[PDB]
């Protein structure tokens, strides 16, 4: 019956740092919960960004990384692009199901170049 | 004991589990014989999502 | 050049069921596990179920009885069957690879009440 929670929005601007956290009800989010994350973008295009706490899917840009900090799972942007404002979700792995995050709303404010 | 033996067998072949998950399941087997088959389950799982991640290192 | 294409009549009214084909490319499916997940209107995202490449299937034990996912290794297909539809199940149903790395492109089913 876990319970996995994001921050409902975040607020970024292209070239500066940010960290979406993805958290478990039942403790510390741990290697054995396979943390995956996925961008959702409009007209319900899905795209797999990490997947096992801190593997890049191939083809996904190098500014997305994953990690363990503190007790949960995190997504981090290093260096935010405009194209990057979405909806990004995480999903847990529980012993036997997946749960996922309600998603994080990003918005990226202003115009900047990228990679 | 027998199906202790046959679970421990098992999770030791599991070709992708590291070597804390494969401890952490030894000592759930030891501690409750009974759940065995859940356990073994489980392990299969979690063996099932490392190879998964051997595909994201590759 | 990983691709997961889907296919099916999706809403089958005669019967009150759902079945969805999945198409994959680029892996092999005796290899590496496929899931299915859905996103209502209003809702977020609902993993229903993962087939694994030796065949066990791990289903959404709120959804379990109603829902049949089968293989075929050597067609590289995926096949996702639920019953007993009910107007909550409207919604996009996906499949998608074993860690969420890549989705298909979804089917969309919406059942009347």
């Amino acid at each position: 019956d876990a319970v996995v929670t994001q921050e409902s929005a975040l607020t970024t601007s292209p070239g500066e740092t940010v960290t979406l956290t993805c958290r478990s009800s039942t403790g510390a989010v741990t290697t054995s919960n396979y943390a995956s994350w996925v961008q959702e973008k409009p007209d319900h295009l899905f795209t797999g960004l990490i997947g096992g706490t801190n593997n890049r899917a191939p083809g996904v840009p190098a500014r997305f990384s994953g990690s363990l900090i503190g007790d949960k799972a995190a997504l981090t942007i290093t260096g935010a692009q405009t194209e990057d404002e979405a909806i990004y979700f995480c999903a847990l792995w529980y012993s036997n199901h997946w749960v996922f995050g309600g998603g994080t709303k990003l918005t990226v404010l202003g115009g900047g170049g990228g990679s | 004991m027998k199906e202790q033996q046959n679970a421990f067998y098992e999770i030791l072949h599991l070709p992708n589990l590291n070597e804390e998950q494969r401890n952490a399941f030894i000592q759930s087997l030891k501690d409750d014989p009974s759940q065995s088959a859940n356990l073994l389950a489980e392990a299969k799982a979690l063996n099932h999502l490392q190879n998964e991640v051997a595909r994201l290192k590759k | 050049d990983v691709q997961l294409q889907q296919s099916g009549p999706g809403l089958v009214a005669p019967s009150q069921s759902l079945s969805i084909t999945c198409t994959v490319s680029g892996f092999s499916l005796t290899d590496y596990g496929v899931n299915w997940v859905r996103q209502s209107p209003g809702k977020g995202l609902e993993w229903l179920g993962v087939i694994w490449g030796d065949g066990i299937t791990d289903y959404n034990s709120a959804l379990k009885s109603r829902l049949s996912v089968t293989k075929d290794n050597s067609k590289s297909q995926v096949f996702l069957k639920m019953n007993s539809l009910q107007s909550g199940d409207s919604a996009r149903y996906y499949c998608v690879t074993g860690l969420f790395d890549y989705w298909g492109q979804g089917t969309t089913l919406t059942v009347s009440s």
